[PDB]
């Protein structure tokens, strides 16, 4: 099925934590099509910023045939 | 996120000054237009999906969006445009509010542009369909709060362009 | 009584309606919500200290496994060789642990998702992804989801994906409702996708055991 | 198509595909002249189908071309006669494949969301599907209406 | 401000604000000129309200302007006064918001570990908080002190 | 994905026409050869472990590939080379009885180039063991069919490439 | 990550031959640097905070960022900033420890330079700190003990940079 | 190494090194010339190990050698002392490493899926290293091969 | 869980005591014993596969069990009985190691009756398997530490049966 | 301790234990007749200690013995001396375990939640601890008071 490869920064806000968080933090991972509309709103919730956004599987205008 | 109030204090605080006359003003004129600012989302609360209902009819149906060929032929592509018009049609009212855009810089317009090109929406279509919203949000509502929204719908339809 | 399965590490057991008779029914209303011991400190109960949801039970609970470690080939330093490269063990581990969360036992040679094993470990997906696709599998529709009532096997997924039993009728009307509408695969996306997952587990984190039932630490910790 | 509908099944499980899979994809593949028969006379046919079954709907419920209603007018109700049309077009197009995903895709998943928006009766749309089915039986053979009609309750089913 | 946290509760439930909520806000509202009236009178009086409280804390705390404490000279007294100048402008902050949000965001998170880098004593800055409330509470009128009282306290709460 | 009835459909839903005689010519081409690519599938499915295995020894096994030095030395390296042409022929496969190379495009090729130059993949010894796939694999179901199979292996490779 | 052990285990691995007198060598140079390596660990580890301490009061405090309008004015950013500090520490005592610089490469300068733009997070400033880390270890562990310390954090500086 | 998994362990848990895990690393060092003296010691007779070792399994194990079996013939017996010429080599890493990850790392991951697709009994490659333990405990001394024993026992253990 | 040295040191914690002479001696007791529990578990871990094997082969093998009708008749039901008593060994070699067998009634041994009694599984012919566990484990470790490990192995069937 | 620490690692990884952790617990079996050593002087001389470091503590915290603090009184130091005197045990529980896992369970979580509810200064009993540390650090030898001091470090960082 289709998915998005999408990069995005959420910082932390409500406490200081002493672990490495870089992998959480600044990341680059694979979502599938119909979870990346509540993926988008849980970075945009937490307070983060979406770097940049493409299709990685699939084509624009798939009427039959995208699963 | 950032609010009306939010926001004097941010600027105020970034300078490191304490609220000034300037800003002690700004904070009264949010607050005069504290109550034409509910009364506001009440109305689009009450019909806030005969806003979509119609704004797609004015522009969007009986075109070559909604014609085979189009980025909105099919059910599933008609329902993400419905829910997409839904949400844009909600932060603004949440920017309405709030008193401040920066919610919309955060909520709404942090990576859907990147998103729309990466899937072939078109931004015209789209743009042409929040501005369809603008006049109609302002009839149901009224003329001063209606310009509020009509600022905050603007600048959703600046940010996608 | 039936609806809650016994507190242990693997196998979705629960007490037959038909085989000795013990059904003890209750009315229970809508917001009525289920007191439960927290694995770790007392003072990070999140019914009492909200904030503290996302505190690691420090050897007081179950052990946390987290991808803090970088993951082997992110980076274009250890160039084609490296054949020791120390990062390897860790995640292996970490792919074990996400493997006993989801299903309560090690699985088997042809079971283990290969496919969702080398995307997370090539760092494509994250593991919030990745328990996703292991609870999203066809294995765990069949060994808990289809051979179990729908609302015990909703409440067992609850168990093993949040680690936590259900509060009440709110969370289970909820997850049956999606049940009902959607399916199974719909009832996972939920209960990962819902924010009280992401605060107790983030990108990285692989769910734990946090919260018991006052019966099942009794069967715990009042033997001999 | 029963091929993709396959083969994603198999990807899931990471596996090659079933002896029932394969058979299921050969029984097809025989009787795929049989699936074009039933396209054919429903492509040919097209117009008279979505008029006769649309009047079959106007006299069940005339509410619809009663003022108040959705299809209010002849350009609604020719717009009635076109989402038949879409609708009949899904069904060619569902039978060819052999399943019901690119009825699924296109004209099925996100629709209670769209009639609503449109303010349409979606048990009115059913209930076209429904007459769309007995006029389409009535028109070609009974062993091909059988085969063609199951995918007919699919939409109707969906729909409801 | 509480018009931040509607909004948040709001979009977590993927909902417009209730008539509930919306009676919160235009009641914050109409408060919102009293609340900036708290904020005029602090702000008025910043300076008398600091160099009070900061010297009866050098009084009851002698330790921090002796030699071998940590605010000993006249640069490091200054960044004293500074740091209760920063505290009591984090208060005016919260008065007109009407909410401990700003106060926490800015100048109420890792504080703990903020004053632990630079050897600070935490229980001193929070005894200077303490000595703040009560010259903000003499200044100014009772109804208004209460109100200010549970931003203070606040501050002092999250210091101890 | 896309198979080649899908395929057919969807750019007859792009007009929003019916099916066609033209492309009903397509449909017919389809369900003919139908019949060699499912008996060539059964064939492949059956002996899966050991076309992987016949291939590896005659194209990579006892070369300076799997030598110290090489890049299918380590045995993690190596059960990876082992896993990858294992997806390499199922992914065939399944293009195969698809008729169409448009899955290999969307779960295959798939950020595969970028990965392969990150990690030091020799591309030349990938080649040479999917093209050593290619000839076990003709061998075994056929002259027709192995052609039929040989052209996604090449697609594959030429991908790769 | 490798050591100093690892990356002869490494060299000998790629050869394929067993370790040779050049590399034997190498493993009783680190053994006999490995008393000092330890015992300057110890120093560090015990005084963690203590070298934070006057880093940043030489370099950061009282300055333009500790500042308003600055990106270490906040004390959530300021309280960010001594852990930052902490991580550049520790890092650099493990990169001591193991004798190779390694773990700078994939668990510190994986993506730091990328989410410290995204943040805003000034480099010229930061580079300055880990500057000031040298001068206090050096002072610290000793002349031949901070000359090592200095190589890794000066890693981290050109890493960063 | 020992050093590198005292590193990891502590960055797991985000901590300095324990005042134990330093001591272990010192106790590490200056008994370095002892353990290394293990790899020497196995790297001089590093043939006559492997012949002995591997004319041991022939009789052991006969059926592998065999006819019909996985390591029949001139040139599939040569590769089975060249794999134990491997595993031995895996060996000197590993008591000059002072820990069991470089063993691990190069040939004992993905082990099982390697042998089960050349079609090598994983048992019988267990017993190879089974006796390259028993030939290194009679070359070496009675402490050297203790020593030696926990990384030998550690192949067996992952290999069967 | 506790281990020995934590069952001396909650003793003495509810008493409110210092570690007396009778708590020291409990404690020097099990750091005599400290290198036999070591060594024997060591022993455990090499040849864990193998004490499984053996137990099967005593007890359960050519059996009522194996054989159709049997609980452990089906692959799917014998690889889970291998499971439980690779399970069984591994925890009485942590109880071993401990010096306690509060590990067993915590994680093994809560509610493993009623599991037991419900999916059918024969009380009688596990208990022998953990015998037979018990036997072998004696013939392979020694005397002195397959005595203690038969303690815990017994524990596990007392707490079955 | 740190065989329970060692077994809960191997539990959470559902494997036998690692011959690196059983070296750990081997290192430590035969270093317990040292941490018992510690232990004993530490209970020998308990009544030494906390005299001394109550006594040093009043002196540098006057305001916690003088009226209006929270251990002013013949019974209410009575109770800070029976509260050093519990963290006291604590540590001995911790030098015997090897490890700060006895210390934390029983007098370290809720500590902070525990004196505010009494009123107890948290940096006072901090500086209390302190003050143990000291005093036991000159009472025994070099070697022994650097381990003794890991565990009290660990409570001092905790309650800080
Ligand atoms: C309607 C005005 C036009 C239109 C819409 C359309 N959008 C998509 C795809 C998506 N829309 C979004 C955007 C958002 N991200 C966010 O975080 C928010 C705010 C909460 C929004 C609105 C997303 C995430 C997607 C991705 C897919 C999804 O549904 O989750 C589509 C689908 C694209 C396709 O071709 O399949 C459509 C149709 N396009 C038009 O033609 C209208 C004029
Ligand atoms: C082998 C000695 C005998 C045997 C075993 C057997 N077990 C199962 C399945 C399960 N085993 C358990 C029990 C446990 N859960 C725990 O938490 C622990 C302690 C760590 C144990 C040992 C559970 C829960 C199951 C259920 C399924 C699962 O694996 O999760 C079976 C299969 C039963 C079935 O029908 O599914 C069997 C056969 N039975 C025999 O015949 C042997 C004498
Ligand atoms: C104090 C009055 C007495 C006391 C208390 C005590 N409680 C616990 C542990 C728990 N307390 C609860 C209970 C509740 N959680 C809820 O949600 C509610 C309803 C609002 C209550 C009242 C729970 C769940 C626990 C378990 C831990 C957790 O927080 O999840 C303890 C500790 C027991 C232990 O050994 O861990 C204690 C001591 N006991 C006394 O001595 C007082 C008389
Ligand atoms: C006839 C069965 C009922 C009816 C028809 C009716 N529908 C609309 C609205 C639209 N329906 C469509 C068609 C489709 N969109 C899809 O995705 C698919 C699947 C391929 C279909 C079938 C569209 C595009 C529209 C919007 C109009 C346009 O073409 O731009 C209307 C118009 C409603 C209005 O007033 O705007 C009508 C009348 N109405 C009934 O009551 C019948 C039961
Ligand atoms: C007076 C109440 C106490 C005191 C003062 C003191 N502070 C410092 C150092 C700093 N103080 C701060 C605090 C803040 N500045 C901010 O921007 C914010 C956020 C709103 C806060 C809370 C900081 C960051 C500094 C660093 C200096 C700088 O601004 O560059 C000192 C100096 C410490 C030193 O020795 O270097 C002093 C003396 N100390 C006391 O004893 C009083 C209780
Ligand atoms: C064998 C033909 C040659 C070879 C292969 C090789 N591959 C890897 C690792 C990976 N390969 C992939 C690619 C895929 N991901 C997928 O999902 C699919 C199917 C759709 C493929 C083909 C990825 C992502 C991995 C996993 C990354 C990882 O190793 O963690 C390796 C290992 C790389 C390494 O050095 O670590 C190897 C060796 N290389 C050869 O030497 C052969 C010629
Ligand atoms: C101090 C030297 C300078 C400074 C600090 C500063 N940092 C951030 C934010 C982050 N810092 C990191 C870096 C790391 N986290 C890790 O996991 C690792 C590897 C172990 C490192 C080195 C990251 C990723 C963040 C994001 C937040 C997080 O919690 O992960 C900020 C921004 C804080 C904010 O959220 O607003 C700041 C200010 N900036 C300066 O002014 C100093 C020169
Ligand atoms: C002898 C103990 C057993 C045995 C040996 C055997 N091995 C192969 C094939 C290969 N052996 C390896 C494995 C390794 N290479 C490495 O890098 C490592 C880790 C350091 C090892 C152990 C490889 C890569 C091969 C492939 C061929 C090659 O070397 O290029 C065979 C041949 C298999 C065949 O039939 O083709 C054999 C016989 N077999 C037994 O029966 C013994 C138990
Ligand atoms: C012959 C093809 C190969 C072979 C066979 C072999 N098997 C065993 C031992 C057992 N086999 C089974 C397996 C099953 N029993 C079942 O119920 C099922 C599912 C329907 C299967 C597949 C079992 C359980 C046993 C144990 C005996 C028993 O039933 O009681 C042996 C004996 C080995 C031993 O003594 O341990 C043998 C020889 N071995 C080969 O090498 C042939 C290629």
């Amino acid at each position: 099925m289709r998915m998005f490869r999408i990069t995005a920064c959420v910082p932390s806000q409500t406490r200081i934590r002493t672990q490495r968080e870089l992998q959480n933090t600044y990341f680059t991972k694979l979502v599938p099509y119909d979870n990346w509309f509540r993926e988008q709103q849980r970075i945009m919730k937490m307070g983060g910023k979406i770097v940049k956004v493409e299709l990685a599987t699939g084509r624009p205008g798939t009427n039959a045939g995208l699963a | 996120m950032q609010d009306a109030i939010t926001a004097v204090i941010n600027s105020a605080d970034v300078q490191g000054k304490y609220l000034d006359g300037a800003a002690m003003d700004k904070l009264k004129s949010y607050f005069a237009s504290g109550e034409l600012r509910v009364r506001a989302a009440s109305v689009i609360s009450a019909n806030a999906a005969t806003i979509v209902k119609e704004a797609v009819a004015k522009s969007l149906l009986y075109s070559d969006v909604t014609r085979p060929g189009g980025n909105m032929y099919t059910t599933r592509r008609y329902a993400a445009c419905i829910r997409d018009l839904d949400y844009y049609l909600r932060y603004a009212t949440y920017a309405m509010l709030a008193g401040d855009a920066s919610i919309l810089d955060e909520r709404v317009l942090n990576g859907l542009k990147e998103t729309y090109n990466s899937l072939g929406v078109p931004i015209s279509s789209t743009v042409q369909a929040i501005q369809a919203i603008k006049e109609v949000t302002a009839s149901l509502v009224g003329a001063d709060a209606g310009k509020e929204m009509g600022v905050y719908l603007d600048y959703i339809c600046s940010g996608l362009s | 009584s039936g609806n809650d399965p016994l507190e242990i590490q693997f196998g979705a057991i629960f007490p037959k309606e038909t085989r000795n008779p013990s059904k003890r029914p209750a009315p229970f209303n809508k917001d009525t919500k289920r007191i439960l011991i927290h694995r770790g400190p007392a003072v990070n109960n999140q019914v009492g200290n909200p904030s503290a949801v996302g505190e690691f039970p420090g050897s007081l609970g179950a052990k946390v496994f987290r991808l803090n470690g970088g993951l082997p080939g992110a980076k274009v330093g250890k160039n084609t060789g490296t054949s020791v490269k120390f990062g390897e063990s860790s995640t292996q581990a970490l792919i074990r642990a996400a493997y006993r969360q989801v299903f309560g036992r090690d699985l088997y040679e042809g079971q283990r998702l290969s496919v969702a094993e080398i995307q997370l470990e090539n760092g494509d997906i994250s593991v919030r992804e990745f328990i996703k696709r292991l609870a999203k599998s066809e294995l765990f529709l069949k060994l808990y989801w289809a051979p179990h009532y729908v609302c015990k096997a909703i409440e067992y997924m609850h168990r093993r994906l949040l680690g936590r039993p259900t509060y009440g009728r709110q969370e289970m009307n909820q997850y049956f409702d999606i049940a009902s509408k959607q399916g199974f695969y719909a009832v996972v996306e939920a209960m990962i996708d819902s924010k009280e997952y992401s605060d107790a587990f983030g990108e990285d984190t692989v769910p734990y055991e946090r919260y018991l039932t006052p019966g099942g630490l009794q069967m715990r910790s009042a033997r001999v | 198509s029963i091929v993709t509908k396959s083969i994603v099944n198999a990807d899931a499980e990471a596996r090659y595909l079933s002896p029932g899979e394969l058979d299921r994809i050969k029984a097809f593949v025989t009787g795929g002249a049989a699936r074009l028969r039933i396209a054919e006379t429903l492509t040919g046919s097209r117009e008279t189908i979505v008029k006769q079954a649309g009047d079959r709907l106007f006299q069940k419920r005339p509410d619809i071309v009663s003022p108040g209603g959705n299809a209010y007018g002849e350009e609604m109700t020719a717009t009635c006669l076109r989402d038949m049309d879409y609708y009949l077009r899904l069904v060619t197009y569902g039978v060819v494949s052999g399943d019901v995903t690119p009825i699924e895709e296109i004209g099925l998943v996100g629709v209670r969301e769209m009639y609503r928006s449109l303010g349409t009766p979606i048990e009115a749309v059913a209930q076209s599907v429904r007459e769309m089915k007995e006029v389409a039986s009535g028109l070609m053979s009974s062993d091909d209406a059988a085969e063609a009609s199951a995918y007919f309750d699919f939409v109707i089913g969906k729909m409801s």
